[PDB]
């Protein structure tokens, strides 16, 4: 069962690159796109992110997307490059300058239609098709605001299929422009309705780790998507191996329709840790790719996946013991909430690791984050009418700031509620 | 004081008397009565087998009410399972078509906004 | 001047030819049938005659028919040894018995081998230049010498009203008997047939099995040392031969016409010696006590060396009292030739013997009993639904039990 | 004079092949149906339970019955496997599932007349028949079900002809099912009107008898069917040996029966193993000798069949017999005279020199049929797996008038001991 | 005569099917070619192993069964598997997408796309069938899957089939491996459509089968095919009465009249003795089959009364030492009996020796027993069900999943309902006289 990729905007397209990359080397793919690897298992299930074609070699199902036309050239510029194939990349005349209207309104639904010919053409092509991924950032104008306008497209040519994304939340200490706040709010918008399950990829976050934990002086966004990337492999390990599907999670990690955005995490950050310390490493907030102490929330539902080899006895024995020695972080009205996962194959370079999904209601700490940021601006009505002119209202402002207020009130409801 | 009478006397033996102190049928009732008595046993056979006639109608009842019951839990399993797949399939496409039509809203929405610029675009 | 024997069911018929075997022993008849004593060969008139019908190959043939509803018992008259004395035609047999059930003897079996037997008996009556009448010989429990001896009882009467018919009957005695219901066809039988026989001389077996044990010192009698100790008290009674004389000496009245034979003596002594044994209650035919009762007729039959004086000596010496309005007497006949017996029998050959017939108010102790044990199941009905379910009404228990009562209310009121 | 014999359901059957090995053994039949024996009274009425094979050999007159076939090949395994007559083997394949009501309504329906064309070709090849047989259980669903369905219509087909069964009846201490308290309710109350007796086997009584009195170890079925298997050779002895005088199935059910629901036997032998004439009499009366689970002394016999088997003198068994009685005067009916009788075979049971059987009709049975009614009424006032019935057409006034017709039988047995 | 199809639904009703057929292969002696050297009459006969296998004319014995999943990765392996060439491809049934956990897509919306040819299927099974007893269900409760079509297949069964027999193998959710989190949800809705469309259904926990394969098997960490391995003996020992000839037997009948004293009252547990490592008595296997801690569900016998005990042996054992082992149990004042159940024991005994996968971690034995009893104490299975589903149900947490898929939340309330019915049902029939 197919899994179709979608990266639109800059980072979109960034991180989606450094994650095919890590991807088939750990599936033992060079850039000229042949299996090079040792073992079965780098194949079994190939077929869920790449496409074999002739001459015994694979292809990734990936769709580059984006308004800036120079995006495409550093994407074919990058290692990898060759391996995607020209007819999927779908670029316009200039990027959005960070106005979501021109994205998701304007100048992105003008090239809408050519992005939603190339996924029709890869999706007809698909035994049985799981769904899509997006790959993008909610700061700029491109994944912002065409990210959700193919969300949204792509949700009515398949109704029922699942839709997954990787948003990475904008963070005054990685950029100063502005306007991200507008950006972001009205993208979430779009994202609590039109989306099973959304990643939240906090810059704030991946920039702390980078310095606070991993020690560098002024990281480049290469720091940042390495980061990232691990998260996104060790996020679709068991997609990608056998042994140990998309709507399963989803039925299984979101209670609730619109509480569908998860914090993760990666062990270790960059000699093999242990079971014990990956777990409770796994745990801690300074290991969450986004900026909120789950500490201060509570677990809704929780995955773990496990990496390279070791007894799931002692997995087994950690994960019960973390959970009841921190037993008031778990609503007791969702039994059995946290569950896990073990593969044998680990990452690149790395001999053990494990990664965390978890659907917690700490996540409104980011909310409320980017709230604050559009209430300062939204109040004085700054740099509306970069908006307003494209054709947008007010109103469509309001709605999406209240939304998302209502978002982090319902997960603050849901942190407060007792078992009777 | 024993006066005899001498009789019958011959090769063969002899008799005699002492003394001591001096001194319609119809055999058309018989027929009629063994004939009641068969006409009683036949009374007594026809009562047996007619008791015996109730028995074999109650076991034809008690099969046919097997019957009645394997039947019925046939038509209402029948008729259920079809109700609520009906009813299911009323429901999912409910869902379905109001979220497209909740989607196709947002499209009009989008092409009014692009009709906005266009008009503010003469200015 | 000839007389018909009739046996039915299993009594009658193991009784009867323990008597016809007596019989040709007695007028030295062999097996084959021949009688070397017989001059006229293919017919004649002499006494034998009276039982056994001549042929012309001069098989002395028994003037006697077996009857009974099943086989098992006639079957062993036709392989024994007096087998080619009778033809195949003089023995009737169905498959299916009574079930010591009268009703179903009388009113549902009987019916459909009833005609059966009458024309076979009228064949041999056809064989009679002078017939007497009938002497039946049947059991008072059983099934079929129950009900199908009635049925033809009145039968008999209605076809031949012109004779005469004795019975043979066999009391019911609790040590020897096979039935439980023997009270209830016993009570039966007698009410049907009580008008249609003219005497009825009645034997209980446990007064013959008492007199066999101790007589003959045997610690537990066979059926057949029963039969031929019965055999010799009937072949004394038949050697009379006119059912008349019967019919008429000894039965004053026609309902008390129940007589006492007793027998004696049983050796395995003179002749008052043998004539007061037969006055003792020890010796007799039924357990009976002859002590309270009063006689009304005595007929004494001697068989051997006795003369008349020695007869009369003996009625001389003895003091039992009789009915006033009869003669106090006693017939007395004689046979010279010494009574026969079995050769090799369990009794001897003895130089006399006596028979007495007495018709006495005491045998009405023998009713008592067996009405009493008929009044304790019928007070509960107890097995009267066999005979209901036979097509008997239930008041027939009562028409035969009211005139029993009656007939030993009759022989207590000539007390 | 002949009876065809039936055998019904896993008891029945089981009971049914060990009845007639033991009486082939007997009268000299081996398992090929050929005589060899050394005397010619196992002959002489041996067509009473056999008949006539044109090789040389007899058949038995025997009709198995079964809904499952498992029992039928395990029989037919069996020693005498080759004796039976193979069309005489009724088989259906449903099975009854342990349930009266599948054996006597929905599924013993569809097999009852092909067993009565079985019934009737053999009635056929008799002279003179005088009636039936039936062995079976009162627990389970074939024998009880079937069983009481087939002797209804047997009756239907021949009723002047008399009908006997050798009917086991349930007990805890050896049980196959958990509802035979309602299977043997629903059959007693047939057996007291479409039989002229039954012989009452109590698997309580038998596993008793094999327990304590026997081996105090714990018996197999071959142990229970033993005791029962010899039982019915002795209450067979004089249908099958000469001199008896009075040895057909229509005089035992007058003599033995006063009133016609009273039809019902408590069985005896003597010895019970796997002996002096005074020992034979007295233990023959004792209830450790029963075959039924009921104390003769709570009671009062109405009728009593003796039957003795061996060489031995004849007043000793009478005497005994008398005495045995007069010793216990006040506990046979007074109002019926002389209400036990004996018979004497001189052919004993292969195995033993000198055995004893009794049949009596006692008012004691009362203690079996209570047993019942207080395990049926235990599981009826909940209702409890009634539900498997009623959803085979039957209903609950079936269930109570079976029961109060059980109850009726037990007051009238009661009511002649107090008379 | 006398066959019994078997239906595989779903991960856990395939593996455990996969499973106990290759145990049946081993005991009969059936190859992996679907050959038979010790049966002599070819592609035709009525022997009691044709109770679950057909003959084809070339001497292939064919399962009676019909393995079905809405999706192919468990049931492709049996299509690989060494005992592929044992099914007509056509009894292996797979669609493309499973049912992902909800029982509103393997009931409604995934399940109607192959119903039909499930069905289909079925009937042709049936008509190789000259007298068809019942239907043999393995699934499990808390599955896409098991549940949700499970429950559509026993409707369409009752349908098509009336009442014949429907019995059911079901697997327990049990936390401790327990895979989804909407599972009390799939188990509440299964159990209430199931309800009356089930004659008996023959209950294990999978936290029991593991813990008994940790302590009485020294498995730190028991496999899936452990448990499944176990399963199959439990399954075997149910089944031997009619694969194999036998002294005493239990028919798919004699199984629902003498266990289920109630329609409702239909779950007996199961328990199976011994279970003995690679590396005995008669009496010993019947005590430790009323041992609380050998119950293959989470269950204490002691807090509740026996309705019912059916216990089926295999093996070196006799029905007089059986008798016996009966007779001391009934003295136990431990194990107490329902004062409307009088006789409480049906007993089947098989003589065939018990048989294990060769190098599998459980030991081969002489003799073995399987006890399935009706107790009041399974009460408390259904209530720590209930009360997980009333825990999510009270915030509606995951209904959405189900809404979604055309379900309404009135289908969730009377499920409920009907189990809190079943609860008190069970606690009624507890109650004495
Ligand atoms: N972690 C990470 N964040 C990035 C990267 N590139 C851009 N961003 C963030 O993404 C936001 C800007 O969105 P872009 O992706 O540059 O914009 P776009 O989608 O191309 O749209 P336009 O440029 O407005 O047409 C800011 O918050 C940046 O910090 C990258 O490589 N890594
Ligand atoms: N003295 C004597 N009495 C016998 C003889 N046979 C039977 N009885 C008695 O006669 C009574 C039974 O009558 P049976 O002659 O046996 O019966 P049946 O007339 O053949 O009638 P069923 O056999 O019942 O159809 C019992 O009291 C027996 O003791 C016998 O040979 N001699
Ligand atoms: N004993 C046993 N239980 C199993 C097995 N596989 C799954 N289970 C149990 O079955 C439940 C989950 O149902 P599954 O069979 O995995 O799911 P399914 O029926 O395929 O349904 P979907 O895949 O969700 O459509 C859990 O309780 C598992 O523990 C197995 O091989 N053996
Ligand atoms: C609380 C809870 C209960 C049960 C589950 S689970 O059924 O889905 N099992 C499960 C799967 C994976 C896994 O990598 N799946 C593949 C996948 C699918 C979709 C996406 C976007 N990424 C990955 C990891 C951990 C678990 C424990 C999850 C959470
Ligand atoms: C109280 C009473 C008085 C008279 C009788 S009796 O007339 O029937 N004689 C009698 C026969 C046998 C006997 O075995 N018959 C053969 C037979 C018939 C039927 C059956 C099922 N089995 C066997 C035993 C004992 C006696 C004493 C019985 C009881
Ligand atoms: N004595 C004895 N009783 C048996 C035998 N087989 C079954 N039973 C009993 O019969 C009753 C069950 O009836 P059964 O014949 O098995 O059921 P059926 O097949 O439907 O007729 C229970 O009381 C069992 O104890 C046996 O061989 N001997
Ligand atoms: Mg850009
Ligand atoms: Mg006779
Ligand atoms: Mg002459
Ligand atoms: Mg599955
Ligand atoms: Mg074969
Ligand atoms: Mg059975």
């Amino acid at each position: 069962r197919e899994i179709v990729h979608i990266q639109a905007g800059q980072c979109g397209n960034q991180i989606g690159a450094k994650f095919w990359e890590v991807i088939s080397d750990e599936h033992g793919i060079d850039p000229t796109g042949s299996y090079h690897g040792d073992s079965d298992l780098q194949l079994e299930r190939i077929n869920v992110y790449y496409n074999e074609a002739t001459g015994n070699k694979y292809v990734p199902r990936a769709i580059l997307v984006d308004l800036e036309p120079g995006t495409m050239d550093s994407v074919r510029s990058g290692p990898f490059g060759q391996i995607f194939r020209p007819d999927n990349f779908v670029f316009g005349q200039s990027g959005a300058g960070n106005n979501w209207a021109k994205g998701h309104y304007t100048e992105g639904a003008e090239l809408v239609d050519s992005v939603l010919d190339v996924v029709r053409k890869e999706s007809e092509s698909c035994d049985c098709l799981q769904g899509f991924q997006l790959t993008h950032s909610l700061g700029g104008g491109t994944g912002s605001g065409m990210g959700t306008l193919l969300i949204s497209k792509i949700r009515e040519e398949y109704p029922d299929r699942i839709m997954n994304t990787f948003s990475v939340m904008p963070s005054p200490k990685v950029s100063d422009t502005v306007v991200e706040p507008y950006n972001a709010t009205l993208s979430v918008h779009q994202l609590v309705e039109n989306t099973d399950e959304t990643y939240c990829i906090d810059n704030e976050a991946l920039y702390d780790i980078c310095f606070r934990t991993l020690k560098l002086t002024t990281p480049t966004y290469g720091d940042l998507n390495h980061l990232v990337s691990a998260t996104m492999s060790g996020v679709t390990t068991c997609l990608r191996f056998p042994g140990q599907d998309l709507r399963k999670l989803a039925v299984n990690m979101v209670p609730f329709p619109r509480l569908h955005f998860f914090m993760p995490g990666f062990a270790p950050l960059t000699r093999a840790l242990t079971v014990p310390e990956l777990t409770q490493q796994m745990f801690d907030s300074k290991n969450m790719m986004a900026a909120c102490d789950p500490r201060h929330g509570r677990y809704l539902t929780v995955a773990a996946i496990f990496r390279g080899r070791m007894s799931m006895k002692e997995v087994d024995e950690q994960m019960l013991n973390v959970q009841n020695k921190n037993s008031s972080y778990f609503v007791e009205w969702i039994p059995n909430n946290v569950k896990t996962a073990v593969c044998d194959i680990p990452p690149r370079g790395l001999k053990m690791s494990a990664t965390f999904i978890g659907n917690s209601t700490a996540i409104q700490e980011l909310f409320k984050r980017i709230s604050e940021q559009f209430t300062a601006m939204f109040r004085r009505k700054a740099f509306l009418h970069w908006y307003t002119g494209e054709g947008m209202d007010e109103m469509e402002f309001t709605e999406a700031e209240s939304n998302m207020n209502d978002l982090v009130s319902e997960y603050q409801q849901y942190q407060d509620a007792t078992a009777d | 004081d024993m006066e005899v009478i001498e009789l019958n006397k011959c090769t063969s033996g002899q008799s005699f008397e002492v003394i001591l102190k001096p001194p319609d049928p119809s055999l058309e009732e018989i027929q009629k009565k063994l004939e009641a008595a068969e006409e009683r046993r036949k009374y007594q056979e026809a009562e047996l087998l007619k008791h015996l006639a109730e028995k074999r109608e109650h076991e034809r009842e008690v099969i046919q009410k097997a019957i009645e019951e394997n039947n019925n839990f046939i038509k209402m399993a029948k008729e259920k399972l079809a109700q609520k797949m009906e009813s299911n399939k009323e429901n999912r496409e409910a869902h379905l078509a109001a979220m497209l039509e909740r989607l196709q809203e947002k499209d009009k929405h989008a092409e009014e906004v692009r009709k906005n610029k266009e008009l503010k675009e003469e200015a | 001047r000839e007389c018909i024997s009739i046996h039915v069911g299993q009594a009658g018929v193991q009784i009867g030819n323990a008597c016809w075997e007596l019989y040709c022993l007695e007028h030295g008849i062999q097996p084959d049938g021949q009688m070397p004593s017989d001059k006229t060969i293919g017919g004649g008139d002499d006494s034998f005659n009276t039982f056994f019908s001549e042929t012309g190959a001069g098989k002395h043939v028994p003037r006697a028919v077996f009857v009974d509803l099943e086989p098992t018992v006639i079957d062993e008259v036709r392989t024994g040894t007096y087998r080619q004395l009778f033809h195949p035609e003089q023995l009737i047999t169905g498959k299916e018995d009574a079930a010591n059930n009268y009703a179903r003897g009388h009113y549902t079996i009987g019916k459909e081998i009833i005609d059966l037997v009458l024309d076979r008996i009228r064949k041999l009556a056809d064989q009679c230049t002078g017939l007497q009448g009938f002497l039946v010989f049947h059991s008072f429990g059983g099934g079929t010498g129950s009900g199908f001896t009635s049925l033809l009882m009145e039968r008999l009467s209605v076809d031949y009203g012109k004779k005469s018919k004795l019975e043979f009957s066999i009391y019911p005695a609790p040590q020897v008997s096979t039935a439980v219901v023997e009270p209830y066809n016993s009570i039966l039988t007698t009410h049907t047939t009580l008008e249609h026989s003219d005497c009825a001389f009645m034997v209980d077996n446990e007064a013959i099995y008492d007199i066999c044990r101790r007589n003959l010192d045997i610690e537990r009698p066979t059926y057949t040392n029963l039969n031929r100790l019965i055999s010799q008290i009937v072949s004394s009674i038949t050697a009379s031969l006119d059912l008349t004389e019967f019919q008429t000496n000894l039965v004053p009245y026609p309902r008390i016409h129940f007589p006492l034979a007793t027998y004696a003596p049983v050796i395995s002594l003179s002749v008052a010696e043998i004539t007061n044994a037969c006055f003792e209650p020890a010796n007799q035919m039924v357990k009976c006590d002859p002590r309270h009762g009063k006689y009304m007729a005595c007929c004494l039959l001697y068989r051997g060396d006795v003369v008349p004086k020695d007869v009369n000596a003996a009625i001389a010496t003895i003091s039992i009292q009789f009915v006033d309005w009869c003669p106090t007497g006693f017939k007395v006949g004689i046979n010279y030739q010494p009574p026969t017996v079995v050769p090799g029998g369990d009794l001897a050959k003895v130089q006399r013997a006596v028979c007495m017939l007495s018709n006495t108010t005491a045998i009405a102790e023998a009713w008592a009993r067996l009405d009493h044990k008929f009044d304790l199941m019928y007070a509960k009905r107890a097995f009267v639904h066999w005979y209901v379910g036979e097509g008997m009404e239930e008041g027939e228990f009562s028409e035969a039990r009211e005139d029993m009562a009656a007939l030993e209310k009759d022989y207590e009121e000539v007390g």
